[PDB]
């Protein structure tokens, strides 16, 4: 796994607490056991033998799998939650506004004037953005998906349009 | 029939002598008038067919096919004029000429009173169809698709020609009206077994019968939209029409010769429906859908009951309008994304809301929602096939389950979900595209109000 | 009335007179009176106007009577001219006999609704007449096939007649 | 009549021509006009052909 | 490698004609082609054709058969004859083998 | 999408409304034929065997 | 649900931190690093994220959560997901 | 995507002494 | 163009006349031969379907 040992323990901790919260339900009850669980992690926090620490983690994962709630609580908009992707059918891409009939664009003379400025800004910045990536990407291509910030003033961060202009989470 | 043959030929001078920019306007306008006049063919009587002359006649089986054939010509011109817009002017006129010659052969095929006349016109449809596919197809594989189509058909037709000429020698006539009164029973013998196979295997290939169906997905994937519309809507029906006429003179031998071909159709319809669930090409899915739907028609024709012929007649018309509509719907997407992959362009209901209504209506007819004529035809075949053997209800019932699964899966895959981010050329539906779908779905739904005119001669 | 009651009989209707045993007013009585005034009267006035326009223009249409022609049993073999007229005649009879079975089925279905919970005892004649008519229709037309004809009909009858001859010869 | 819109009579004329040819062909098939056992009858005072 | 035209970029009819109906690049032809399709397709064939089909005279003598069937049922019940007799042809006209 | 559906309604109603009005006037003012016994020695025209005037007209004209 | 604002998000983010006993509500500021300034460790940071998740009713993935090290970063993260621009 | 037409590699299928 | 039409019709007229004549000859020969050989073309005693027997094959 790409995750370091330190990252693995933390993800288990958060996962373990959430499933514990599903079992307890009542907040006072959950608080009591959450502190006991934090104690178990705090007990071996300073273990320095990475063969013992790795063993402690693997055993902990096995215990979680035996004790996990079969139906854990999920935030409504998280993957698997009851509202996940509920609004994707209302998210329309912004390029659809180019196909609007003139009479449709005439009802928003001020929105479509601002829209042109952004399109101009996108057109003017693109060439610099492409150049910045070329002269920063090591020979052979990128090694990670991390993108650079803008360096000069008046430069926009490379590859920004589809991040800045993405639909709102409540588009309608 | 000359009140339809001559006007159809006049579409050729009209197209060739029309001003350059008016070829599509003039041909479409006047082909619709011919379609309007085709309603006069519905002067049908309870007992006698409509026998115009020594050459041509019309009964309740050929009339709905004749009206479907002439309705389709104006629809293929609408579907064609976009992707041909950059074509050379003369080659536009030749393309339209091939469609006109196909209608001409087809309306004569369905009305020919002499079976050898039927054969010549039946076999003449190959030439315009082959030319359309190989000349105006867009991919390399259109050449192989042409040859498979050509040689699958001739492999069965050449035995058919020998059998028909043999029958005229021993019976004296191949006039269909005469054969109704002079027909004699066919007795068991190896000679009569091969006479039976020759008389039928040409039609089974065009249906197509499962096992001989592999030319059809090839042709569809490679044909232009107009070639797919005629091929699905009408040309497949030539086999069904031929089988409904030729089985008259094959009794009682059809009692036991039907068994292998019923087994292929009963099992084939379940497998082709299942294949539709895993197709990655949209045009190929609709092609395998036709094989599944036409397997019902083969079973119905072979068991030879009054209810099975009414069902088979309705199925052919209903499937003709539905399959043509589905191909046009997939073409409208293809003209945008220029690919036939079903999974490429998703969530289209968001971007093309009205075209998503056409997709819904077309899918519902494909799965045969009551009271559409798609269900009426399908139901009548199920009722009669149950009487033939109760166990068939299991295969018939299963096929309806699978047919629902892939019809809605094709609807869900392309119209629902999230849209594909990088595809940003989905322009709004054109008035041409919307009118094309409404001309498929409205007549299809109107026929529910009066379905007797598509239930054939046994109504 | 407007159809022949003999073809579509209906027993005389016996509706009990109201015998209320409650001081309250019957809601249906008032709704009937309102329906009569609001719905029935204006609907009748429109109809009477229409039937006045029809009276000023009275024209007639007729029920086609087909003369009888020799049956298929009297046609010389392979004589199409005589066979064709016997075949058209047989097809018209076939389509007529389908409608006789529909008339009897309609009588049966109307009886089952009319009698209600007593339909099992009170619809015995309609059931009996349906059973007898379905028997005759089956003997005539069942199993001929999609390509049926007077020839196949005759061949079915002859086979049946031979079986019944052996039935009498056997006893 | 206009050189613009004279081609619009080719197909309507084809229908009339085809319709007329259809009627003529019926004249070649009058062998049994008023001779079928089902339909033969005596002729009305001015009738000369039961159909045509 | 060899001389060849590059594939032309796909074109959008709405680009130079926001009112395009999709039939033609010429706005005058585009509107005309739309009118012939809508008029003849909908106004004529579908509307008049549906009206024509609705009023077809006794298609396949389905009404005549019912009227005739009523006449025979009335006759045979008044005269005590069976509504329908199993023998389709008069047995006096048949001559069984043997 | 809106434009197409307005055009669809217009051209459907372009002949639809005239047809609906004409059918209504035919029924109200002309009416339907009355079933009658064939007068002795009278030979009806083939279109006189139908009831509705529109059906009769179709039979008289086209069939 | 009623809309959020940048100052409203910041007010509630600190409000939750002020009810945590391992943090000194006086030393707390929007720019306090949970590690360098507040003395907390990795395990306490996880619980802080869970508290913010329970506060605003939505999940922050572990890949994103581990990088939120000061209250301002949490405020910025919430505003980005809720499309708050105030 | 414009209509495919035979290229040189395709045409040379027919330029040999035999097929 | 007029010569193409005229020449085709000219040649076609004579071909159609010979075509017709050869079919008249075929009928003339056939009918006289039937006359010359009565024993080989005897009239069939024509039974009616009432008298003839046909086995019935149910379509069940
Ligand atoms: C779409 C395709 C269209 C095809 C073409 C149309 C062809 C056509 O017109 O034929 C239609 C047909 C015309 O038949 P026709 O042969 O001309 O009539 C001959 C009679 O002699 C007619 O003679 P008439 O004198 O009795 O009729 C004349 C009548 C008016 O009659 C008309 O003119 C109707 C014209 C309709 C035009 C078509 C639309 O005069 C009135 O003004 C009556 C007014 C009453 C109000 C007071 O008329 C209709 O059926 C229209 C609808 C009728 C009312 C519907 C019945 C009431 C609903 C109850 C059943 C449903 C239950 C609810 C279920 C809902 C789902 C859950
Ligand atoms: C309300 C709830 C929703 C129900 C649905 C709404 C619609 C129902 C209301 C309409 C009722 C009126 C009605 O239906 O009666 C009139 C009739 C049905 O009722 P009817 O049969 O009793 O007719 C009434 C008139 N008399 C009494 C004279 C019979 O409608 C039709 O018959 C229309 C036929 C349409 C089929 C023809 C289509 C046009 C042909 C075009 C050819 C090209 C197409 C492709 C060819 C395909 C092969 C053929
Ligand atoms: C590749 C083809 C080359 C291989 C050879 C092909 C022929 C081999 C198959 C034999 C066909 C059957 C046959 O030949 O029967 C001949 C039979 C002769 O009988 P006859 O003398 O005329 O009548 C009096 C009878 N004592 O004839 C008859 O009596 C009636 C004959 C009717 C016409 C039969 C046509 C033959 C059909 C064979 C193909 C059928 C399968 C088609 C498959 C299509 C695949 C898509
Ligand atoms: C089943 C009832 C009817 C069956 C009729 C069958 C007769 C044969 C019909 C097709 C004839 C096609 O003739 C030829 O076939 C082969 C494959 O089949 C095609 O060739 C294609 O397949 C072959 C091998 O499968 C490949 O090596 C080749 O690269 C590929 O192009 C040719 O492009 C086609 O010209
Ligand atoms: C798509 C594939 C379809 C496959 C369908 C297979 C159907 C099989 C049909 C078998 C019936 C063949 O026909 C059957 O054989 C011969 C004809 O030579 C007939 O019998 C005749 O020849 C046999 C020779 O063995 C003699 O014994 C017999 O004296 C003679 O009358 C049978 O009375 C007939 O019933
Ligand atoms: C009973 C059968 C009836 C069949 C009816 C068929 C209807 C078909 C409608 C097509 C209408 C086209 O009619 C059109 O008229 C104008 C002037 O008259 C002609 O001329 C026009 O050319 C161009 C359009 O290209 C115009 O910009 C110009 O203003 C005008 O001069 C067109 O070349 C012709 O196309
Ligand atoms: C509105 C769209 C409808 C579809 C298009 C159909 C157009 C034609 C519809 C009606 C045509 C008139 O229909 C015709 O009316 C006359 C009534 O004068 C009838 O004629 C009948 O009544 C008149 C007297 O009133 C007498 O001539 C005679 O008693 C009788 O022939 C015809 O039998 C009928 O066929």
């Amino acid at each position: 796994a790409y995750l370091t040992h330190q990252q693995k323990v933390l993800r288990l901790y958060k996962r373990a607490l959430r499933h514990l919260e599903s079992w307890c339900i009542h907040r006072d009850k959950y608080r009591y056991f959450a502190c006991l669980l934090r104690a178990r992690f705090d007990e071996h926090k300073n273990e320095k033998d990475m063969v013992k620490a790795t063993q402690l983690l693997r055993e902990a994962e096995e215990e979680f799998w035996h004790g996990q709630h079969p139906q854990p609580y999920i935030f409504p908009e998280s993957p698997g939650g009851t509202s996940y992707e509920r609004y994707e059918c209302y998210k329309v891409p912004e390029w659809c506004l180019d196909d609007w009939h003139p009479s449709e664009k005439a009802m928003y003379p001020d929105y479509f004037a601002k829209r042109e400025q952004w399109k101009k800004l996108r057109r003017e910045s693109w060439e610099r953005e492409v150049k910045q990536l070329q002269e920063e990407t090591p020979v052979g291509g990128p090694r990670t998906e991390a993108l650079p910030p803008a360096r000069k003033q008046g430069d926009l961060p490379p590859l920004w349009w589809h991040i800045v202009t993405r639909p709102r989470e409540r588009p309608m | 029939m000359l009140k339809y043959i001559i006007p159809t030929i006049m579409l050729m001078p009209l197209t060739w002598l029309s001003k350059n920019n008016m070829i599509w306007v003039n041909s479409t306008a006047h082909s619709l008038l011919i379609s309007f006049t085709s309603l006069l063919l519905m002067n049908q009587f309870g007992d006698n067919s409509l026998n115009f002359s020594l050459l041509f006649f019309s009964d309740s089986l050929s009339t709905p096919l004749l009206i479907l054939t002439m309705w389709l010509l104006p629809l293929m011109l609408m579907a064609s004029q976009h992707h041909l817009s950059k074509e050379n002017l003369t080659r536009k006129k030749l393309f339209i000429t091939m469609l006109i010659s196909l209608q001409l052969f087809l309306i004569m095929t369905f009305t020919a009173m002499e079976l050898i006349l039927f054969y010549i016109l039946f076999e003449a449809t190959l030439v315009p169809t082959l030319i359309i596919i190989t000349r105006w197809g867009n991919q390399t594989e259109r050449l192989n698709a042409g040859l498979y189509f050509l040689f699958y058909t001739l492999a069965g037709s050449l035995p058919l020609l020998v059998a028909l000429i043999y029958i005229q020698n021993t019976v004296g006539s191949l006039n269909f009206l005469m054969l109704q009164y002079w027909v004699q029973p066919v007795h068991n013998s190896w000679s009569n077994v091969f006479m039976w196979l020759a008389c039928m295997m040409a039609f089974m290939v065009k249906m197509p019968l499962y096992g001989l169906h592999l030319w059809l997905p090839k042709a569809h994937v490679e044909a232009p939209i107009a070639g797919s519309m005629v091929l699905a809507a009408v040309l497949l029906k030539l086999g069904g029409y031929g089988m409904l006429r030729i089985t008259l003179i094959l009794n009682p031998m059809t009692d036991f010769m039907a068994y292998p071909f019923i087994m292929l159709s009963l099992w084939g319809m379940i497998m082709t429906s299942s294949i539709c669930l895993r197709q990655t090409d949209l045009k190929s899915l609709i092609a395998y859908s036709s094989v599944s739907h036409m397997a019902l028609v083969i079973v119905a024709i072979l068991i030879q009951t009054p209810w099975s012929y009414m069902g088979a007649t309705a199925l052919m018309i209903a499937h003709g309008l539905t399959s043509s509509m589905l191909f046009c719907l997939a073409n409208s997407n293809y003209e945008r994304i220029h690919s036939r992959t079903m999974i490429l362009a998703r969530g289209l209901q968001t971007l093309l809301p009205l075209m998503a209504t056409w997709w819904l209506l077309a899918s519902l007819t494909n799965l045969a929602l009551p009271p559409t004529i798609n269900l009426i035809g399908e139901l009548f075949v199920v009722m009669s096939t149950f009487s033939w053997s109760n166990i068939t209800i299991i295969l018939m019932g299963v096929n309806m389950v699978i047919t629902a699964l892939y019809s809605l899966y094709m609807l869900i895959m392309t119209q629902r979900g999230k849209y594909t981010y990088h595809i940003n050329n989905i322009s709004p539906s054109f008035t041409r595209e919307n009118a094309l779908m409404s001309l498929h779905i409205l007549p299809l739904l109107l026929l529910t109000l009066n379905p007797k005119i598509i239930l054939g001669p046994l109504y | 009335d407007s159809w022949d009651k003999d073809v579509y009989p209906e027993p005389p209707r016996r509706t009990p007179a109201p015998s209320p045993q409650t001081s309250l007013p019957n809601p249906i009585t008032y709704l009937t009176k309102a329906f009569d005034l609001l719905v029935d009267r204006p609907v009748t006035l429109v109809r009477e106007f229409i039937e006045r326009q029809h009276a000023k223009n009275k024209y007639y249409y007729y029920h086609r009577e087909f003369r009888r022609v020799p049956d298929i049993t009297e046609c010389q073999e392979k004589d199409v001219l005589c066979m064709f007229e016997a075949e058209m005649q047989w097809r018209r009879d076939y389509k007529v006999d389908q409608e006789i079975v529909n008339i009897i089925q309609e009588r049966l279905k109307a009886c089952q609704q009319r009698e209600g919970e007593s339909h099992r005892q009170n619809c015995a004649k309609e059931l009996e007449q349906f059973t007898q008519v379905v028997k005759a229709y089956q003997d005539r037309y069942h199993d001929l096939g999609a390509h049926y004809s007077a020839r196949k009909c005759l061949a079915k009858q002859k086979q049946r007649m031979l079986a019944e001859r052996k039935a009498a010869k056997e006893a | 009549v206009v050189r613009d819109h004279w081609v619009h009579v080719l197909v309507p004329m084809g229908f009339v021509f085809g319709y007329y040819l259809d009627r003529k062909n019926d004249e070649k098939l009058t062998a049994f006009r008023n001779k079928s056992l089902l339909y033969k009858r005596e002729l009305k005072p001015n009738e000369e052909v039961t159909w045509k | 490698r060899w001389q060849e035209d590059p594939e032309p970029e796909d074109e959008n009819l709405y680009e130079k004609n926001p009112d395009s109906h999709g039939y033609d690049k010429d706005p005058a032809v585009d509107i005309w082609n739309m009118r012939v399709v809508f008029f003849f397709g909908f106004s004529i064939v579908l509307v008049l054709g549906s009206t024509f089909v609705a009023y077809l005279p006794d298609y396949r003598m389905q009404e005549w058969a019912r009227r005739e069937a009523e006449r025979l049922v009335k006759y045979r019940e008044a005269h005590g004859l069976p509504i329908m007799e199993s023998n389709c042809f008069d047995p006096s006209k048949i001559q069984l083998p043997e | 999408d809106k434009r197409f559906l307005k055009l669809l309604r217009f051209y459907i109603l372009l002949t639809g409304i005239p047809v609906a009005i004409g059918i209504t006037l035919i029924n109200v003012f002309i009416g339907e034929a009355e079933l009658a016994e064939i007068p002795e020695g009278y030979v009806p025209e083939h279109w006189e065997y139908f009831k509705h005037p529109i059906s009769r007209w179709i039979a008289r004209t086209f069939f | 649900a009623p809309p959020l604002t940048l100052e409203g998000i910041k007010d509630r983010v600190l409000y939750v931190l002020k009810l945590y006993d391992k943090i000194d509500p006086e030393k707390l500021s929007v720019n306090s690093h949970f590690m360098k300034d507040l003395g907390l460790d990795s395990l306490d940071q996880v619980e802080i994220i869970m508290a913010m998740e329970d506060e605003f009713g939505f999940e922050i993935p572990d890949i994103d959560a581990e990088k939120l090290m000061c209250p301002q970063e949490i405020v910025d993260y919430i505003a980005d997901k809720k499309d708050v621009y105030e | 995507a414009r209509q495919w037409q035979p290229d040189v590699e395709w045409a040379e299928q027919y330029g040999g002494a035999v097929m | 163009q007029l010569l193409y039409i005229t020449s085709f019709v000219f040649v076609g007229y004579y071909l159609l006349k010979r075509q017709d004549y050869m079919y008249a000859v075929r009928d003339h020969d056939m009918f006289s031969y039937i006359k010359s050989h009565p024993e080989d073309f005897p009239e069939k005693d024509k039974k009616t379907y009432g008298e003839v027997f046909e086995e019935f094959h149910p379509v069940r």
